[PDB]
């Protein structure tokens, strides 16, 4: 009975020596998430910050905006929607204003 | 067909040629080219003409413009010398008077038999009526400009012969009338002297020393004008002495004051407004205009003062002097001309009247004529700022759209349902999400910060492309504008110097429908969506002067005939589709209305009914005027929103069809006598532009996609509410808008200060709409902006502290004998006098002077069209022809005392001093033609004056009338043009789809629908028709009737292309037969029916004795039912109880079961009086004006809510819940839906019963009579005395179901209690309460009965499988 | 020789269960270090909801001026290089700042183009609005003569005259608002316009102890026909407020005035 | 003698082994109750950021075509 | 003993067993992870990108408005 106890403890002994490497093996790869997974997170952080304000002072801007009108914006319109569908250009003579 | 009354705008450019084809000058025309052009075929062989040769032989070649000559005419101008007509107007003069005064008469006895009577009885009545109308100022100059119309009238229907030609000389005037042109000689001594030595009105034209050397030894000069002004002035004469007439008599029934302002400051500011208009031209309209708004500051000033009260007077009379010094500086005035001309103003500010007065005052305002317009300064207005750069602020934009969306949200979730599942992300409305996963509208007072978010929701279609529901909305008899092909060819082809390369074929609207091939509502969609209004032929938009009015000028569009079709479905669209969730019209008076309901919608901090009570509301308003808008909008500001409402559509590009067309098209007016300048062959295709013409129009026109404007302004107008924190109610009518803020007090402020606060808030609220109005690109004006505190002016009423103030003289000084009723037929003209009458007693409190001018008229009209008739030969006599013997007063008398329902020319029915909706207008009849027959000596001919022969009548007008009479006196003109029209139809109507729906047996299959119609048991006319108008038949009928004036009978080449008969002499025989119909009698009566109604002593009876013989073909034996009502006058009768009195009635110990009544009494409260409390009419009270006795009882309720349905849907559903519930004694109604059912929707029965609610009422013919509402009752009266009244109904016990429309008794009461006293003192009155106890003769039970149905129609409706308001797929 | 090799195995066993619990502590200790590093992710999520609104809602503001702006705009440099080519400005809308244009406007350098001027003086005109001065009208001395002449009735009279110095006297003053205000509360009352004047003669302070202006005449063709019966001596001390209204100057040296 | 000490060793082995695999059990609970608290927060940030980014991305491309 | 031996080595070979089969479930969850941090690492690759496009559209603003 000595050969099969040999045996047996053999084969406990490298199973255990699987079970360690698969430890090891689970334990690296949550060290390397976690390195990987915080790296991005304070640039990404930081930049929201500047992101928000600079979001904020362009809304603050928009308010002191004037607008000037033109005699250009019925017939551009115009070209444009007849070019959306069938886009051949509106048939001549040319419209009021062409540029 | 020339017409009596003024319908164009009045533009002398014709005239210079004419002037040319004499020898003479005058430059009335600012168009170079007319000075030298080749004279037309015609008004150039005036070098040929006899009579004109010898008119201007003593004459200088120098002419004067007829601006400045009218108010010379208009004085100078009696009847008095020799008028080439032969019958003079004024000779059955007598008559008229004899005819007045026989209303101060049975009038009066009406009056007394009633009840109403009046407690002060003045033995001189008579003469003092018979003096005030014989005593008049503007008499005889109205039977001569009568005479002058007549005569103008005959020249020009003929224009192309030797008798267009008259002459008239009257003293110191001649009058030469020649195919729409009148000479006027006139001497030289009656025109005003400038300094420099000349007329007033020749230093326009020519120079100082140039108009001396023309006249020397010269007296008399000549004017020339269209046929036109002479109109004009006919129409300012009869206007006048409407106006005096009705102040004079206004004194003889109140001595002490009266409503009317006065007849002798009138004539002081006629002669006035006279004086400074032959002073200053036609250029003198500038001071004339100011009349309505100085009477309404005046107003303004009629109650408490402060501090900004004034500002209005002041503004206005800042304004008037400064446009008085500015056109009088380059005039050369004497130093007393210059005095006497600041006369008009200066009387209008020093006036003290009562704000009713100045309230009829400001009704006088186009008494004085309308200016003269010329095309290039019409157009130079509006080019100067509808191409004007502008200045935006995007934020108030963007604002502004977000409030548009919101409120198309909130308006989609306050009806049908909640909210419209929104398809778009959640992340992107944070704070929105929450409320639709609540399924919550968000409420007001907190949406500041969500506004941002409602930019990005998104949905589905919600709206279609469907729902409508008349086809005369595509055919309207209106013109349109040619192509741009052939532009050109609107201008006479001799002013414009060479003949247009192309010529158009036609250019009204009714016979280009009728030849659209392909039609149909998806065809405009594709034409639209396809960008096709941007075609090189569709661009003309030709423009088109206004009608009659002050202002230098004004103009409306023209497009061609596809565009004008995409715009008209636009509108349709819009109406019910769109702008349902901007409500315009919110008429609403703070005064009177409840405080609890004013307080619970008045709180803007929410809690709508959980806030704390004891707190008053006052409210306060101004006036913006939104026409002025029109030209102001530009692309960049509303772009959005017109994407916004294609996105809520199917459509793609439909809505925006204008901002993409308007500035590619060339501007111009399209008039016949002056095309634009510098206009030759060569630059055809590419004119040059100059004063009367321009390229870039970026601005709007008006009338054009009003209901988005009218919905951007309510936008604008809820930003401002949600800015700062105020109620704010808004109402649009015409061009004008009423803001109302909402103030809200907590208590323990007195009123001194409280007026004051809600003024400042007003003006905030002003102030902060301007600045918004500004930064969208609209400029209000703060000069004419103005706050008022309990003064509101709007539209067709105008209240000062919630006390109505009368507005009479508007339609009773319409009043004339003569209008245009095609082909001057009689009845139409007395029913237009008879509802003018009826309108104009609706206001004011005095009776007697509108129904004296409407008695005035009515006999003057009937002997001007008996005598002379411009359908017939000259010298022609109707009342000759017909009878075969001279006709005189008696037959003219009795003929007009028997109503039109029996086959008379009555239509001043003293009934209408109550009420306007009568219950039975047969039962009525019968009472006043009993009473005026019971006044006279002469009550033997109430039996041979009502039976009559019927008439040969189908089953097609019964449904159409179903409380009339069958005789042939009574009906009207309608037949007549329908089947013109439906000959028309047939011999062209290659529309495609008109084909189908008018098919050979459509007549046919329109006799057997209404046959079966009427074939049950008993037989109710009024189902039948309310049933009629949802089949194809009524859309057919519909569509038949759109022929409205008598001049697209006679000059429409499609109508008359029918070859067999002339309609004219159709026409003559027509109205001679109908002129036989009246004035005969004895000679269209039987005698069956005569013995068969003796005895019967009950209107009742006799009605329904009339309706059974009537009809007797239409009704063999089966009965007629829910038609006969009985007269309420005959029904009740008052006692009019006095404080420390009981009623006889009532004391005669109610044996038997009782004495039903009803009880009127009168309160106490005033709350506020303006002038004083002399007159219940000046006085309001509590309020209330009554609620209901329990309305009705409504069961039923959908099984299903449809979404967005089409226009068949409803119509359908109508159909079937119509059709359940009026049959329900029998199992056979599923077998009668489906025939009718078949033909409009794709959806069979059994699928459509559970979307019908489940009706069930009882007696069915009450529900008909009110509950339906087929005309909502109303009053005569001023809505004034009703708030000092109580009036309790439950004393009548059981009720006398019940015969009696309970909505008219109150308007009887409140009637008579004010018209009993209306001319005492408040305090004077001795009566307290009233008792209207009803009589036991007129008043009967119905039972509760249902129709039954035999047979089925057994038609195939099946083959209207095509489009339009049938059969949808 | 079997036992001792049974104790070898038994504590090689022992050994390598000793290093798998050092594993596992170790493999534990690398969860608890992940668990306590990932706390600040967790904590920074607050923070993305006010970078949402403000975000969103600048792209909501924007998007909708691009909108609302055709897709001929020019730039900045453009419409201020086709300025100079007359005022002319440039088809499309063109875009500002209100501090910009405003200061540029008075700057009269670089020819703004007129419509520009005259578009944005529109615009702002309207800031200056408030709930007083909304609707207030201007008062001048001629404007205010005139108003006062319409309520007069006659010509010539000395109320008239009247009216002359006190439009002279308020012009010179700065109280011609004031002196319209009681003129209207008066006519609002109920009294004439004589009674009116004479309230605002007896009433305004600046009235009170007044010299009345001196007119120089020749004789008596200058003063009108109605003031011909309003001749009185001058008094020693003569008072604006107590009756008399001007003081004639004759070329001889006499001296007349007329009183009510 | 022998023979006890040998089987108390292994039962003792035993033991820690079962300790040991219980401890593991239970850091591995934790580890899974962790990842399920932590999930959501990230995807719904995530989505998020995605679709502001991408309603950006489309703004300032209709901005491109303007200059 | 004999019994005794073998009964300890059925026992020892059940718990080693028993250990494998927990290690490798443990190890078959931990390989989850990768789909919990990828959302991160997309969150990190987009905010770059957000950024970017806020810097383009702040740089273009200036380009059509003047400004001072
Ligand atoms: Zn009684």
């Amino acid at each position: 009975h000595s050969f099969e106890e040999v045996v047996q403890t053999l084969a406990s002994l490298a199973t255990v020596v699987q079970q360690q490497t698969i430890a090891s093996e689970s334990l690296e790869q949550r060290i390397t998430s976690l390195e990987n997974g915080l790296k991005p997170v304070y640039d990404m952080a930081k930049t929201i910050s500047s992101l928000n304000r600079v979001c904020a002072e362009m809304v603050a801007k928009y308010d002191l905006l004037v607008m000037t009108t033109g005699r250009a914006t019925a017939t551009a319109a115009a070209t444009e929607a007849y070019w959306a569908e069938h886009g051949q250009p509106p048939p001549g003579p040319s419209l009021y204003e062409e540029s | 067909y020339p017409d009596a009354r003024l319908s164009s705008p009045i533009v002398l450019d014709q005239c210079d040629l004419v002037t040319r084809a004499c020898g003479l000058y005058s430059s009335y025309s600012l168009n170079p080219q007319l000075r030298n052009c080749k004279l037309p075929k015609h008004i150039y062989r005036l070098k040929y003409d006899v009579t004109v040769t010898k008119f201007l032989s003593d004459v200088p070649v120098a002419t004067l413009p007829i601006d400045f000559i009218v108010p010379i005419l208009l004085k100078a101008l009696s009847g008095n010398g020799f008028c080439p007509v032969e019958p003079r107007c004024q000779q059955f003069l007598d008559e008229i008077i004899k005819y007045t005064m026989q209303d101060a008469l049975f009038l009066k006895y009406y009056l007394k038999n009633v009840g109403a009577q009046e407690d002060c009885v003045d033995d001189h009545f008579q003469e003092k009526i018979l003096s005030s109308i014989q005593g008049n100022e503007f008499l005889h100059q109205m039977f001569f400009w009568y005479d002058l119309a007549i005569l103008t009238r005959r020249g020009r229907l003929n224009r192309g012969n030797s008798r267009s030609t008259w002459f008239v000389h009257d003293d110191l005037i001649d009058i030469l009338g020649y195919g729409d042109y009148v000479f006027w000689k006139i001497p030289i001594s009656l025109l005003p002297l400038n300094t420099q030595g000349i007329p007033h009105a020749a230093m326009d034209w020519y120079q100082t020393s140039v108009f001396k050397e023309a006249v020397q030894g010269h007296t008399h000069i000549v004017s020339v004008s269209t046929a036109d002004v002479l109109i004009m002035c006919k129409d300012l004469i009869t206007c006048r002495f409407n106006t005096t007439l009705i102040s004079k008599i206004a004194e003889v029934e109140d001595p002490v004051c009266s409503d009317y302002p006065n007849f002798k400051i009138v004539s002081m500011l006629y002669q006035s407004g006279d004086y400074l208009l032959s002073i200053l031209g036609s250029d003198g309209y500038k001071i004339i205009k100011f009349l309505e708004p100085l009477c309404l500051a005046k107003i303004q000033l009629c109650s408490k003062y402060t501090e900004r009260k004034g500002r209005f007077l002041t503004q206005m009379h800042l304004a008037v002097n400064h446009t008085l010094e500015e056109i009088t500086e380059i005039r050369a005035l004497k130093p007393s001309q210059a005095h006497k001309i600041r006369e008009f103003h200066r009387t209008l500010i020093r006036l003290e009247m009562t704000p009713q007065q100045l309230c009829e005052l400001f009704s006088i305002q186009k008494h004085w004529g309308h200016p003269v317009l010329h095309s290039e300064t019409a157009i130079q207005k509006v080019k100067k700022h509808a191409t004007v750069l502008k200045a935006l602020r995007p934020i108030v934009i963007f604002e502004t759209y977000c409030v548009f969306k919101y409120s198309i949200a909130k308006h989609y979730f306050d009806s049908q349902g909640s909210w419209y599942s929104v398809t778009s992300d959640r992340n992107l409305t944070p704070g929105l999400n929450s409320y639709i996963k609540r399924n919550q509208f968000p409420p007001l007072p907190m949406i500041k910060e969500l506004l941002w978010e409602f930019y990005h929701l998104d949905h589905p279609p919600l709206f279609s492309t469907k729902i409508i529901s008349d086809l005369s909305i595509f055919i309207k008899d209106r013109a349109t504008a040619v192509e741009r092909t052939c532009w050109d060819a609107v201008f006479e082809p001799n002013v414009l110097g060479y003949n247009p390369p192309h010529k158009f074929s036609t250019k009204r609207v009714p016979e280009q429908f009728l030849e659209q091939e392909n039609f149909s509502i998806e065809n405009v969609l594709s034409y639209a969506q396809k960008l096709e209004y941007l075609l090189p032929q569709y661009r003309n938009f030709s423009f088109s002067l206004k009608e009659k009015e002050l202002n230098v000028g004004r103009t409306f569009g023209k497009l061609p005939y596809p565009t004008r079709n995409v715009q008209t479905l636009c509108e349709a669209l819009l109406a019910d589709g769109l702008a349902k969730a901007f409500p315009s019209n919110m008429m609403v008076v703070t005064e009177r209305e409840q405080k609890e309901s004013l307080l619970h919608q008045a709180s803007w901090h929410h809690t709508s009914d959980d806030f704390g009570e004891h707190a008053t509301v006052r409210g306060s308003s101004f006036v913006t005027d939104l026409e002025k808008y029109n030209l102001a909008f530009r692309y960049e500001f509303t772009a959005p929103f017109i994407e916004y409402c294609n996105r809520c559509y199917g459509v793609k590009n439909v809505f925006n069809w204008m901002h993409y067309t308007i500035p590619q098209c060339y501007m111009h007016v399209s008039d016949y006598y002056n095309p634009p300048h510098n206009l030759t062959l060569e630059n055809r295709n590419n004119p040059p532009e100059g004063p009367s013409s321009y390229r870039g129009h970026m601005g709007g026109i008006e009338g054009l996609q009003q209901k988005l404007w009218t919905s951007i302004s309510c936008a604008q107008i809820s930003l401002v509410e949600i800015k700062t924190g105020f109620k704010l109610r808004s109402a649009v009518m015409g061009d004008n808008q009423c803001i109302t803020v909402l103030s809200v007090f907590p208590l323990e402020t007195d009123a001194d200060e409280q007026e004051q606060s809600a003024e400042d808030n007003a003006a905030r609220v002003a102030a902060s709409l301007a600045k918004v109005t500004s930064a969208c690109g609209i400029f209000l004006k703060p000069d004419e902006t103005f706050v008022h505190s309990g003064f509101i002016y709007f539209g067709k009423k105008q209240y000062l502290n919630g006390v109505q103030l009368p507005q009479s003289l508007k339609t009773a000084t319409r009043m004339a004998p003569l209008s245009d009723a095609i082909f001057d037929d009689l009845q139409g003209t007395l029913a237009s006098i008879g509802t003018a009458f009826e309108r104009s007693i609706s206001e004011t409190r005095h009776i007697f002077p509108c129904r004296i001018t409407a008695a005035f008229h009515t006999f003057f009209s009937v002997r001007i069209l008996q005598y002379h008739h411009l359908g017939f030969n000259k010298g022609f006599d109707l009342g000759q022809l017909t009878l075969g013997k001279p006709l005189d007063f008696g037959t003219i008398s009795l003929a007009l005392a028997v109503p039109q329902v029996l086959g008379g020319l009555s239509f001043l029915n003293p009934e209408k001093c109550f009420y306007r909706n009568l219950g039975d207008p047969v039962t009525s009849g019968l009472f006043q033609l009993k009473t005026y027959l019971r006044m006279i000596e002469m009550d033997d001919l109430f039996l041979p004056l009502i039976a009559k022969n019927p008439g040969n009548c189908t089953a097609i007008d019964f449904v159409l009338n179903p409380s009339g009479l069958n005789v042939p006196g009574s009906q009207d003109l309608t037949s007549f043009l329908r089947q013109i029209v439906r000959r028309t139809i047939t011999l062209s109507a290659k529309n495609k789809l008109i084909n189908t729906l008018f098919h050979a047996s459509a007549d046919f299959e329109d006799e057997m629908v209404c046959k079966w119609l009427l074939s049950s048991t008993p037989v109710m006319s009024r189902f039948a028709a309310d049933i009629f108008s949802r089949t194809p038949s009524g859309k057919r009928l519909q569509i038949l009737g759109y022929l409205e004036g008598t001049r697209t009978l006679l000059a429409s080449k499609i109508i008359n292309n029918n070859t067999e008969t002339p309609v004219l002499d159709r026409l003559r025989k027509i109205t001679l037969q109908r002129w036989s119909l009246w004035f005969s009698y004895l000679d269209h009566c039987d005698n069956i029916l005569a013995e068969a109604l003796t005895q019967i002593t009950c209107t009742v009876d006799l009605a329904q004795i009339l309706r059974e013989y009537s009809w007797a073909h239409i009704l063999e034996g089966r009965p007629l039912i829910g038609a006969t009502l009985p007269c309420m006058i005959e029904q009740f009768k008052v006692v009019w109880l006095k404080p420390y009195e009981q009623c006889p009635q009532c004391s005669n110990a109610k044996q038997p079961g009782g004495k039903p009544f009803v009880s009127v009494a009168v309160k106490k409260h005033i709350v506020s009086a303006w002038p004083n409390a002399s007159r219940i009419s000046w006085t309001i009270g509590d309020g209330i004006p009554y609620i209901g006795s329990r309305t009705e009882d409504k069961i039923g309720q959908p099984a299903i809510k449809p979404k967005c349905p089409s226009a068949a849907l409803r119509e359908a559903i109508e159909l079937a819940s119509r059709l359940t519930w009026v049959t329900q004694g029998s199992s056979n109604s599923d077998l009668l839906i489906k025939p009718f059912l078949e033909a409009r929707v794709n959806l069979s029965v059994q699928e459509i019963l559970q979307m019908t609610p489940s009706h069930y009422s009882g007696n069915i013919v009450h529900r008909y009579n009110d509950q339906y509402s087929p005309h909502s009752f109303m009053a005569n009266r001023m809505s004034n005395s009703a708030t000092r009244l109580i009036v309790s109904t439950n004393t009548l016990g059981e009720f006398s179901d019940s015969n009696i429309i309970f909505q008219n008794v109150i308007n009887y009461a409140v009637a008579l209690f004010d018209i009993k006293f209306r001319n005492t003192e408040a305090t004077d009155i001795q009566y307290n309460r009233a008792h209207l106890h009803l009589t036991k003769c007129c008043t009967r039970e119905v039972p509760a009965q249902y129709l039954t149905y035999t047979s089925t129609l057994d038609l195939d409706l099946t083959r209207y499988r095509e489009n339009e308001l049938i059969y949808d797929n």
